[PDB]
RNA sequence: GUAAUCGCA
C-alpha cells in the first residue's frame, strides 16, 4: 500500500488544532492534475526515508475547494509543511520540487 | 504518335478546366444524376453551404469500385491516352484481328 | 476551402478480408505523392498484429508423421493453425489451448482464449477428426511486426515453433487526380486499404498516420525518463570538475551592456567558454563593434 | 539608441509571469473532440480519464520555451533565488535559447519557498510572512532595455495576485505601452479566483484594459460572463451542444477600444477569434495520446499561445487579418498538438500494477511498450 | 552492386572455418578464451564476440578468388572480404567479364595468404584496381556491360529534334535557361524537366564541347555592336571588341549529369588523396 | 579538363573514353570513375 | 493447355489469344491496366522506393 | 570547390580507396615493383617480430605504408585503421551490403 | 536505448550562400529508416517556403535584352543576377521593393529597400555594374510559396518582365541507413545530409521539414462535431407486349435484374416507350 | 581408396 493516506479537512483542522511531535505534511492534489501524480511518488519516498519521524497526508482539492481556498493554495502542485512547535511559521512550496529540497526543508525548519 | 498523344491530353486538360472538376468526373459516376454545372454547383452552396470540396466526395461515395478503376486512367502521375480510354470493343478487336 | 477525408466505401467481402476507400480532395501539388507513398509504407510494415507463434502437441514423435483419427498430419494443422487471424492490443506472451472431443471438424472456435485475445473469422478449419477421438492442443499468442522466422528449432521436447507473419494489411493502392484549379495545381489523392479482418480499413488508417507522427516527433526533441533530468545534468556539471561548469556559464549572467549582448547573440556565442576560446580580433571582427567594449568585456571577465 | 545597432529581425517576446516546474494554476472540466469507437475498441490499452478537466495553460517559462522552440527570439524578465533550484530552472531557461538576462537572482528570497502563518482559528492562512521571490519584484529592479527593444509583453493572472507583484507587473505593463509594445494578456485564473464572478472580474479589471490581445479559455469566458455552463460533459458524442461558438453580442459588453483580437480556446479542438469587424472558428484535432502525467492538457495551451504570439509578432500590420488569423489559429493548433505529443513521448506512462523497474531519484517512469503488458 | 573494386562480399560460415585459426588467436589474446579448446568450442557454440573478432581479423587480410576454367591470367584476382549473412559470395559486376562470370550457376574459389610476403603479393599486385588491360592488346577490360551501358546510352542518346517534337513548321511562330549545372538537376529531380527535355546552360569559357565543323546557322548583329552567334549546338554572344560574353549550351539534364558525375569523382578523389 | 559529350554513347565509346581516363588520369582515378559510371548507369536504367 | 505449332490455323495465331485474353480479363474485372491499347501486354507500374511512375511500360506476367 | 562532394569523399575515406591511392603514389617512385613489393614484405617481417602482441587486430603491412605516407608529408592513419563512432553497443557489428 | 534521440555529427559554413549539416537518428526497427528518409527528403525539397524575387520593373529599359547606356550588362544579364538573390522572409502574400543607386559607382549591391520582414542573406552578391553617371531605379516584388514556382500577377500586363523563381530553400538533399544486428535484434540508423543556401541552418531545416510532415499527416485523424435468382428470371419468360419487348431487347436489359436495376425515368427514356407501358411492366412485375 | 554412370558451369 501506499504511508500516505487520504484525509478530509475535518480531520486536518483537529490535527493543527491538537498538539503533535512530529512534523505535519500536507499535499493538495486532485486527480487531474498530471504533476501531482509525480508528486506522489516523491511523498511516498520521503514517507519511507522518514517512516515514524514525519507524517504525510493529502486532500482531495476538487472535493474540499473551499479549504485549500481559505489556506491560499494557488496551484495544483503544492505543499504546506507545518513544524511541530507552535511558534514557528509554515512552509508552502508551489510546483514540482525535487526530493532533496524536501528533505532540506524538514531538517532544518 | 507522341504528338497526337500529347495534343489529346492537352485537349483533355482544357476541357477538365472549363466544365469544372464534377462535371469532367461524372464520367465514371453514373449513379450520380444531378445538374454538374457551375451555376447549379453555386446554387447549391448558397442554398446549403457544401463547396465544390463536399459536393464532389458526395459525388465519388456513389462511385462503383469498378467504375473507380476505370478513372484512374485520368491519374497525374500516369495518364493514359484518352482515345484509348475512350475506345470501343469494336476497334480494339481489330487491333490483335 | 478546407481539408476533409471520408470513406467512400466500406465492403466486408468476408470475415477475414475488408475492403475500404477514403478520399482527400483538396490536396496541393506536391503533398499528395508523399502523403500517398507514406501511407503505402506506413501500412505495409509498419502495423503490427498478432498470431500463434508456439504450438504443443500431446503424443506425437515428430512434426512430419500422422496421428490417427486425423485426416490432417502434424505439418497441416501446423499450417492451419498459420492462419488464425487473432485480435489483441497488448503485448506480451499469452496462452491458449484447444480442447475437442469426438468425431467433428475442429475449427477456430474452439479455441479457449484470454479475455484479451479475441477471434476474427471463428470458422477456419483446423483440422478433420474422422473417428471419436480427443484432441488436445496448446497455443501461444504473441504480438509482434513483420515475420518471424522460427529460430529455436531445438527446444523443450513437444512445442513445435511456428513462423508468423504479423501484418494485417494484406494490400493497399492509392491515385491522385486532379481537380482542375487553374493556375493553383491542386489534386485529389484516393487509398484502398485492404485488411484481413483483425481491423477496420479505417482504424489501419489511423494507426498508420499515428505511427508516421511518432516516427517524425523525435525530430523536434532537444538534441542528444525523468522530469528532473536538467537539474542532475546541471548538478553534475557543477560537482564533477571545472571547465565543465563554465559550459553552464551562459553571457546571460555575465553582466554586459546590451549591445554587447545582443552583438555576441548575434554572433553565436552563448556560453562563456566560447567567448574564452574565441580571439580578441574575432571580438572585433564582429560588425558594430569597437575596441572600447573589448575592455570592458575583458575586465568584467577578469572581475 | 542601439536599435538599428543590434536590435534584429525577429521581434523580441517578453514574458513576466513566473518560472516555476510543472505547475497548473487552476482546472475545470471541458469536453474534447475524440471518436470513440476506438477509444471503446482500445480501452485496455489506451489511458482514457474517467472525468476530462483540462488547464488554461502552465507558467510564462513554458510559454517561453515553447517560443523559443518555434525559432522565435524570447526573453524572460522575472526573479529567482541563489538556491540550487533557481540556479537548474535559470540552466534549463538558458539551454532552450531563453534570454535570461532580465531574470535576477537574490540569495536573501527562496525561489519556492513561501513562509505563511497559522492565522487564527478556521485554518485561515496569511502569507504576511515571506514571499517567495516570485511576488517580489521591485520597480526599480525591471530592466528597461528589454522592455525597450520587446515589440511583445506576455504576462497572466498568477502575477496580479499578489498586491507587490500585481504593482509592478502593472508597472512593466504601462512601460512597455508607453516604449511602444502590444501587451498579450492570458487570463488564467487560480484556484481562489474562481469564487465570484464579480470578485473575479474587478480583481482582473486593471488588466484587460491596458492589453491589445487577450486570450481566455470557453470556461473562464462562462465564468466571466452570465453564462452557465450546460452540458453532459461525460457523454461518448459530439452533440454540438458543446465546443459552440457564442454569438459576438455576448462578446460585445467586455469589449474595449484599445482591444484588437480576442481569442477563445477549447483546448486545441476548436479556438474562436473575435474581432470587431469579424467573427470565426476553427476547429482542430485533440485525440492525441494521452498519459496521466500528460492528461492536464497544459502543454497545448503553451503551444497555442506560442504559435499565436510568433504568428502576430512576425507580421504585427495583420493582426487584424481575417486570413492572417486564420492562419495562426491553425498553426497555433499544431503548435499545440506537437506540444502535446512531445509532452507525451517525454514523460511516459507510470507503471502498472506489476511494478519491478528500476527508479531514479523519487520518480519511475516506463514507455508506452511497456505499459502495454498483459498483466 | 554495391561493393566496390577491391571489396568483394564473403558468407561468414565460410569466413569462420578459413580464418578459424585467426580467431582462435583472437579469443586466445583478448580475456575471451583460456587455452585452444574453449576457444574452439566457443567458435562452434556461434557466440557474438567470436564474429566481431572474425571481423575484426579480416580488416586488412587480402582474399583470393579463383574460377575453375582459368584461362587468362585475369581468373584469379584479390579483393577485400566483406562480411556478409547469407551463403551467396558476393562479386562486383564490373569485374564479371574477367572471370567470364554469369550468375546462372557458377561458382568459387577461395585462398588465405599466410606469410606476409603472400599478403603483400595479394594486396599490391593481384588487385583489380592495377589490372584494367588486358595482356592481348592492352584495352580496358572492365567497361559498364549491359545495364550500365543501357543507362548511359538513354542518358546521352538525346531528344526529338525534327519532326518528332513539333507537329507543325516552326517557320509560322529550347525554353528553360539554367546558370548552374545544380539548378538543372534539381529540377530534373523535382520533376519539372523531364530527362530529354531540351535547357540552355551557361558556360564559363571553356569550349570543350565536340561537335562537327559547321558554321552558325544564323548570326543576329545589331548597330550597338553586339553580335550573337547561334551554332546548332550553343550560342556564342559577343561585343564590338571581339570579346566573348555569354556562351550558352544546348543540351539535356543527362549529359550535364554525366560530366558532372565524372568531374566530381575526380574532384573528390583528388581532395580524399590530401 | 574533360570534353563535353552531346551525342549517343555506346560500348565503343565507352571503351574508348576509359582507355582514354587511364592513359590521362591513371587507372587510380579511373577505377572510382568507373564506380560512379556503373553507379549512375544502373541508378537511371 | 494449348498444343504447340499453334500458328498452322492462322498467322498470329498466339499473338491474337494472348491479346483477347487479355482483353476479355480487363473488361470483366474492370482493371484496364491489364490490356493497353497503346502497348498491349505492357503496363506502367510504380516504385516502392520513392513512389514514382517509372518512364517505359514494363512486361507484367505470372510465368 | 564543388559544395556537394561531402559524402563522397566521406565514403572515399571510409571504404579504404586511401590505401589504393597511396599504393599507386608509391609505385610511382619505383622502377620495379617486385623489389618494392620484398622490401614492403621484410619491412613488414621485422616489425612483426619486433612487436608480435602489437598486432592481430592492426596489420604490419598497412603499418608500414601508413608510416610511408606520413614520412611524406600525407597525413594518414596508423596501419589505414578506424573505428565506427555510431556505433550502436558491444556485440553489434554493421551490415555492409 | 528504446528512445530515438538525434545529433548533428557534423556541421560547416562553406559561405554565405552554402550550409552543411549531418544528423542521426540512432535507434530505428528495420524498414523504418528507409520510409523516414524518403519522406524528410520529400519535406525537405518540396514542403519548405523560401522567399525569392518574382518580378521586375525596368522603365529605361524598353526590350528584354538590351543594352542600356551606363548599365554595361544586357538586361537579361541583370534578370538572372536578380534571380541568384537569396532573401529571408516571413511574408504572408507579396510586398514590394525598390532599388534607386544613382551614381557612377562600380558596383550596385544590397542597395535594395525592403520592409521590415524581409531580409538579405548575402550582401556582397552583384545585381550590376554602372560604369557612367546614371539613375538606375528598378522596382521588385517579392513572394514566399511553398516551391510554387508559376507565379505571374499581371502576365506581363505594363512594362514588366516576369522572372522564373525557384521557392526551394535546400540546395540538396540525401539519406542513409546503416543496419547494426547482434544476433536476433537489428538496428538502423539514419544519417541525413541537409545543404541550404543560408536562408535557414540545416536544423532549423530539419525541424521545419518535420513539422510539416507532422501537418500534413494531421488530418487524417481529424474528426468532424455530429448534430440471387433474379439473374436467371429473363423478361422472354415474363409475358410482355410485344413493343416494350423489343424497347428492352433494344436497351440491353436481358434479365429481370436489369430491370430492377433501370429506375422509372430512365425506362421512360428508351425510344418508343410510353408512359403506360411503365405501368404494364410495373403492374406485370408486381403480379409475379 | 579406385572404377562405372549422370549432372554442373
Ligand atoms: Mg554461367
Ligand atoms: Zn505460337
Amino acid at each position: 500500500d501506499y504511508l500516505v493516506k487520504k484525509v478530509s479537512a475535518k480531520d486536518i483542522q483537529e490535527l493543527i488544532k491538537g498538539e503533535r511531535n512530529v512534523p505535519l505534511i500536507i499535499d493538495f492534489y486532485a486527480t487531474w492534475c498530471g504533476p501531482c501524480i509525480l508528486m506522489a511518488q516523491e511523498l511516498e519516498m520521503l514517507a519511507v526515508e522518514y517512516e515514524s519521524n514525519a507524517l504525510i497526508v493529502k486532500v482531495d482539492t476538487d472535493d474540499e475547494y473551499e479549504f485549500a481556498r481559505d489556506m491560499q493554495v494557488r496551484g495544483l502542485p503544492t505543499l504546506y509543511f507545518i513544524s511541530p512547535d507552535p511558534n514557528k511559521d509554515a512552509i508552502r512550496t508551489e510546483g514540482l520540487i525535487p526530493i532533496q529540497m524536501m528533505r532540506d526543508i524538514i531538517n532544518n525548519d | 504518335r507522341h504528338l497526337y498523344k500529347k495534343e489529346r491530353l492537352q485537349a483533355e486538360k482544357e476541357k477538365l478546366e472549363k466544365i469544372g472538376p464534377i462535371a469532367y468526373y461524372s464520367e465514371w459516376v453514373q449513379a450520380w444524376k444531378k445538374d454538374t454545372s457551375r451555376e447549379a454547383i453555386q446554387k447549391h452552396f448558397e442554398e446549403t453551404g457544401e463547396d465544390e470540396n463536399t459536393q464532389l466526395i458526395e459525388m465519388f461515395c456513389h462511385q462503383t469500385d469498378r467504375e473507380y478503376r476505370i478513372m484512374m486512367g485520368t491519374d497525374i502521375r500516369i495518364p493514359r491516352d484518352p482515345l484509348a480510354m475512350r475506345m470501343r470493343e469494336d476497334q480494339i478487336k481489330q487491333i490483335w484481328g | 476551402r478546407t481539408l476533409q477525408w471520408k470513406c467512400v466505401e466500406s465492403r466486408t467481402d468476408s470475415k477475414r478480408l475488408y475492403y475500404g476507400r477514403f478520399i482527400l480532395s483538396p490536396l496541393m501539388k506536391g503533398q499528395a505523392d508523399t502523403i500517398g507513398i507514406a501511407m503505402r509504407r506506413a501500412l505495409l510494415g509498419e502495423i503490427e498484429g498478432t498470431c500463434i507463434t508456439r504450438v504443443k502437441s500431446e503424443k506425437v514423435p515428430h512434426e512430419y508423421s500422422t496421428i490417427t483419427g486425423i485426416q490432417e498430419s502434424v505439418h497441416e494443422i501446423l499450417m492451419n493453425l498459420k492462419e488464425i487471424i487473432l485480435r489483441s492490443n497488448l503485448y506480451g506472451t499469452s496462452d491458449a489451448s484447444i480442447c475437442v472431443k469426438g468425431p467433428g471438424s475442429v475449427t477456430a472456435q474452439d479455441i479457449i482464449l484470454p479475455p484479451y485475445v479475441e477471434i476474427v473469422d471463428n470458422t477456419q478449419h483446423i483440422a478433420s477428426l474422422t473417428e471419436p477421438i480427443d484432441f488436445c492442443i496448446g497455443l501461444q499468442i504473441e504480438r509482434n511486426r513483420g515475420y518471424l522466422i522460427k529460430t529455436p528449432h531445438n527446444f523443450q521436447d513437444g512445442s513445435y515453433p511456428i513462423d508468423a507473419v504479423f501484418m494485417p494489411v494484406r494490400n493497399a493502392n492509392h491515385s491522385i487526380h486532379s481537380y482542375g484549379n487553374g493556375n493553383e495545381k491542386q489534386e485529389i489523392l484516393f487509398l484502398e486499404i485492404w485488411t484481413n479482418g483483425s481491423l477496420t480499413p479505417k482504424e489501419a488508417l489511423h494507426e498508420a498516420s499515428r505511427n508516421l507522427i511518432d516516427l517524425f516527433i523525435p525530430f523536434l526533441h532537444m538534441e542528444e525518463l525523468s522530469p528532473f533530468t536538467f537539474h542532475d545534468k546541471l548538478a553534475k556539471l557543477i560537482k564533477n570538475k571545472k571547465k565543465i561548469a563554465l559550459k553552464s556559464i551562459f553571457i546571460d549572467q555575465s553582466e554586459l551592456p546590451s549591445r554587447i549582448y545582443n552583438c555576441l547573440k548575434m554572433s553565436n556565442i552563448y556560453t562563456l567558454l566560447d567567448l574564452l576560446n574565441n580571439s580578441q580580433e574575432d571580438l572585433m571582427k564582429i560588425e558594430h563593434f569597437r575596441s572600447e567594449d573589448v575592455k570592458r568585456i575583458l575586465g568584467i571577465l577578469e572581475k | 539608441e542601439d536599435i538599428s545597432f543590434s536590435y534584429g529581425w525577429p521581434p523580441l517576446v517578453c514574458c513576466f509571469g513566473a518560472a516555476q516546474h510543472a505547475f497548473v494554476p487552476s482546472g475545470r472540466p471541458s469536453n474534447r473532440l475524440v471518436d470513440h469507437e476506438w477509444h471503446e475498441r482500445m480501452k485496455d490499452a489506451i489511458w482514457d480519464p474517467e472525468k476530462f478537466t483540462r488547464a488554461p495553460g502552465g507558467c510564462s517559462s513554458n510559454v517561453a520555451v515553447a517560443l523559443a522552440s518555434l525559432g522565435g527570439k524570447v526573453a524572460f524578465m522575472g526573479k529567482l533565488g541563489d538556491d540550487d533550484f533557481g540556479q537548474s530552472l535559470v540552466y534549463f531557461m538558458n539551454i532552450n535559447k531563453v534570454q535570461t538576462r532580465s531574470v535576477r537572482l537574490d540569495s536573501k528570497k527562496a525561489t519556492a519557498i513561501t513562509h505563511m502563518k497559522i492565522g487564527k482559528r478556521g485554518g485561515l492562512r496569511m502569507t504576511t510572512t515571506k514571499p517567495s521571490a516570485e511576488d517580489s519584484l521591485l520597480k526599480s529592479e525591471i530592466n528597461i532595455d528589454v522592455l525597450k527593444e520587446a515589440k511583445m509583453f506576455y504576462f497572466n493572472t498568477f502575477s496580479m495576485l499578489d498586491p507587490n507583484m500585481r504593482l509592478t507587473t502593472l508597472r512593466a505593463t504601462k512601460i512597455s505601452k508607453k516604449l511602444g509594445g502590444v501587451v498579450f494578456y492570458d487570463v488564467n485564473l487560480p484556484f481562489p479566483l474562481w469564487e465570484s464572478g464579480d470578485k473575479a472580474k474587478t480583481f482582473i479589471q486593471q488588466a484587460w484594459d491596458l492589453a491589445d490581445i487577450i486570450e481566455v479559455t470557453k470556461q473562464e469566458l462562462e465564468f466571466l460572463c452570465g453564462i452557465k455552463p450546460s452540458e453532459r460533459f461525460d457523454t461518448k458524442d459530439n452533440d454540438r451542444s458543446k465546443f459552440t461558438h457564442y454569438p459576438p453580442e455576448v462578446i460585445a459588453p467586455l469589449w474595449h477600444e484599445n482591444l484588437k483580437v480576442l481569442f477563445v480556446t477549447n483546448g486545441t479542438s476548436k479556438i474562436h477569434y473575435y474581432t470587431k469587424e469579424h467573427n470565426s472558428a476553427v476547429l482542430g484535432l485533440e485525440d492525441v495520446p494521452l498519459t496521466p502525467y500528460t492528461s492536464d492538457m497544459s502543454a497545448s495551451g503553451d503551444g497555442i499561445i506560442a504559435g499565436i504570439i510568433r504568428m502576430l509578432t512576425v507580421q504585427p500590420h495583420l493582426m487584424t487579418d481575417k486570413g492572417y488569423l486564420e492562419r495562426t489559429l491553425k498553426y497555433a493548433i499544431s503548435c499545440g498538438v506537437v506540444d502535446q505529443w512531445l509532452q507525451a513521448r517525454r514523460l511516459g506512462y507510470p507503471p502498472k500494477e506489476g511494478m519491478e523497474d528500476d527508479v531514479v531519484p523519487d520518480d519511475h517512469g516506463i514507455k508506452s511498450v511497456t505499459e502495454r503488458e498483459y498483466r | 552492386p554495391s561493393l566496390s573494386l577491391h571489396r568483394c562480399g564473403l558468407p561468414r560460415e565460410i569466413a569462420i572455418e578459413l580464418f578459424q585459426t585467426f580467431v582462435i588467436r583472437g579469443l586466445i589474446r583478448q580475456h575471451l578464451a583460456s587455452n585452444i579448446g574453449v576457444a574452439k568450442s566457443k567458435i562452434r557454440e556461434k557466440e557474438p564476440i567470436v564474429w566481431e573478432i572474425l571481423q575484426e581479423v579480416m580488416q586488412g587480410h587480402p582474399v583470393l578468388l579463383n574460377r575453375a576454367p582459368t584461362l587468362h591470367r585475369l581468373g584469379i584476382q584479390a579483393f577485400q572480404p566483406v562480411l556478409v549473412e547469407g551463403r551467396a559470395i558476393c562479386l562486383h559486376p564490373l569485374v564479371c567479364k574477367g572471370f567470364n562470370a554469369d550468375f546462372d550457376g557458377d561458382q568459387m574459389a577461395v585462398h588465405v595468404p599466410l606469410s606476409l610476403e603472400a599478403q603483400v603479393e595479394a594486396r599490391l599486385l593481384m588487385f583489380s584496381h592495377m589490372n584494367l588491360l588486358s595482356p592481348a592488346i592492352g584495352d580496358p577490360i572492365s567497361v559498364p556491360t549491359q545495364d550500365m551501358l543501357i543507362g548511359l546510352y538513354v542518358l546521352t542518346s538525346g531528344n526529338h529534334r525534327g519532326i518528332c517534337v513539333n507537329r507543325y513548321n516552326p517557320c509560322n511562330r529550347k525554353e528553360p535557361f539554367f546558370s548552374n549545372s545544380y539548378d538543372a538537376i534539381g529540377a530534373y529531380r523535382q520533376k519539372r524537366i523531364n530527362l530529354d527535355s531540351p535547357l540552355w546552360l551557361r558556360w564559363r569559357l571553356d569550349q570543350r564541347v565536340i561537335a562537327s565543323r559547321e558554321t552558325p546557322i544564323e548570326v543576329h548583329y545589331e548597330s550597338l555592336g553586339t553580335f550573337y552567334e547561334i551554332y546548332g549546338h550553343y550560342l556564342i554572344v559577343r561585343s564590338l571588341k571581339k570579346q566573348i560574353l555569354f556562351i550558352y549550351i544546348r543540351t539535356t539534364v543527362g549529359h550535364i549529369a554525366l560530366y558532372r558525375e565524372i568531374e566530381e569523382a575526380i574532384q573528390g578523389f583528388s581532395r580524399a588523396y590530401s | 579538363n574533360l570534353v563535353f559529350h552531346n551525342k549517343a554513347i555506346n560500348g565503343t565509346a565507352m571503351k574508348r573514353l576509359i582507355s582514354r581516363l587511364i592513359d590521362h588520369f591513371g587507372m587510380a582515378y579511373t577505377s572510382h570513375i568507373l564506380d560512379q559510371v556503373k553507379t549512375l548507369g544502373f541508378q537511371q536504367a | 493447355r494449348i498444343a504447340p505449332f499453334d500458328e498452322r490455323y492462322e498467322q498470329e495465331a498466339s499473338r491474337k489469344l494472348v491479346f483477347s485474353e487479355l482483353y476479355e480479363a480487363s473488361k470483366q474485372t474492370a482493371n484496364p491496366w491489364v490490356f493497353e491499347p497503346e502497348y498491349p501486354g505492357k503496363s506502367r507500374i510504380f516504385d516502392g522506393r520513392t513512389g514514382n511512375p517509372f518512364e517505359q511500360p514494363v512486361i507484367i506476367g505470372k510465368p | 570547390r564543388i559544395p556537394f562532394l561531402e559524402e563522397q569523399v566521406r565514403k572515399i575515406r571510409d571504404g579504404g580507396k586511401l590505401l589504393t591511392m597511396d599504393i599507386h603514389r608509391l609505385l610511382l617512385n619505383e622502377d620495379n615493383r617486385f623489389d618494392f613489393v620484398n622490401e614492403i614484405a621484410a619491412e613488414a617481417k621485422q616489425y612483426v617480430e619486433n612487436n608480435r602482441d602489437e598486432y592481430g587486430a592492426k596489420k604490419a603491412i598497412l603499418h608500414v605504408l601508413s608510416n610511408r605516407m606520413n614520412d611524406a608529408g600525407v597525413y594518414r592513419a596508423e596501419a589505414y585503421m578506424e573505428s565506427d563512432p555510431f556505433k550502436p553497443g558491444p556485440g553489434y557489428m554493421k551490415d555492409e551490403l
